[PDB]
């Protein structure tokens, strides 16, 4: 469980900060468990990639 | 990043109208399509090529592919007359882009 | 609802300076990117600068890049774009307009327009 | 680490109308989006992935 999402093998969604600019997006630019979406109440469905490696290491941080 | 967009459309009471807004690598980009009637601040009816936002009648649909991206209304009403707007988070420059706008015409 | 209020709008003499505020309400301010749009009086949209959701990344057009200079206070809830060395030709219609995807850092796209203040510059 | 699973406090993508803030959906035509499980995102995606 450490070699697999050191090969990117765990999909674990980024946080969306909320507060702080990311590389969120829509649907579509998500191609350049593909990536995370939220539909907030204010705003239209934001999409985050999940990192191609340490995604879980990433998101425990 | 031009982003070309018919001049005008004109369409009759009951038939359906198609404003194809197209770019050199549209079907790569997120087409937001924008609705402004004279004298008003333009409104978002179609978001990621497709995502019809809440209250935009349902016949409101968006498209995306290759070169070119359609906003298509079905059945237009006489409260359809407005301005069109294409735009596209062009990245290769790191620039917001509008289309020309087309304005719709339901005799 | 969501609601974009701009202001600081005016006729200006050619080589002055605005900064057009922008109140939003109905929605997290501290969240979203504020676009600046403008339309000519008779002609089409035309993108002029964006903030992202905190400040960090500002984009500009190409004609305005070097005089124009978005900003903002999510803590008022507002966003500003100060205009320097105002030509002739850029009397319009300013709008600001949220993005619609939160803490995005480039603006792929608004979602609440705000209602447009008329700008105008001439002697 | 599995009481930080068991209230579902870790989305992982198992292996369509959208919902720091938590990712509610994954997705991959329209945006079609699977829901993330409410608990054991975790576990649910392990027991799929091995099966």
């Amino acid at each position: 469980l450490v070699l697999l999402d050191y090969q990117g093998m765990l999909p674990v969604c980024p946080l969306i900060p909320g507060s702080s600019t990311t590389s969120t997006g829509p649907c579509r630019t998500c191609m350049t468990p593909s990536c995370c979406c939220t539909k907030p109440s204010d705003g239209n469905c934001t999409c985050i990639p999940i990192p191609s490696s340490w995604a879980f290491g990433k998101f425990l941080w | 990043y031009v982003l070309t967009q018919p001049p005008s459309v004109s369409v009759a009471p009951g038939q359906t109208a198609t404003i194809t807004c197209g770019g050199n690598n549209i079907g790569g980009k997120s087409v937001h399509w924008f609705q402004q009637k004279c004298g008003q601040a333009p409104l978002l009816i179609i978001s990621d090529d497709n995502d019809r936002p809440s209250g935009i009648p349902e016949r409101v649909s968006g498209s995306n592919s290759g070169n070119t991206a359609t906003l298509t209304i079905s059945r237009v009403e006489c409260g359809d007359e407005a301005d069109y707007y294409c735009q596209v988070w062009d990245t290769t420059s790191d620039q917001l882009v509008f289309g020309g706008g087309t304005m719709l015409t339901v005799l | 609802q969501m609601r974009l209020v701009e202001s600081g709008g005016g006729c200006v003499r050619p080589g002055g300076s605005l900064r057009l505020s922008c109140a939003g309400s109905g929605f997290r301010f501290t969240g979203y990117g504020i676009h600046w749009v403008r339309q000519a009086p008779g002609k089409g949209l035309e993108w002029l600068a964006y903030i992202s959701n905190d400040g960090s990344k500002k984009y500009h057009t190409d004609s305005v890049k070097g005089r124009f200079t978005v900003s903002r206070d999510n803590a008022k809830n507002t966003a500003y774009l100060q205009m320097n060395s105002l030509r002739v030709e850029e009397t319009a219609v300013y709008f600001c307009a949220k993005d619609g995807y939160l803490s995005a850092a480039r603006g792929y796209g608004m979602d609440v327009w705000g209602q447009g203040i008329c700008v105008t510059v001439s002697p």
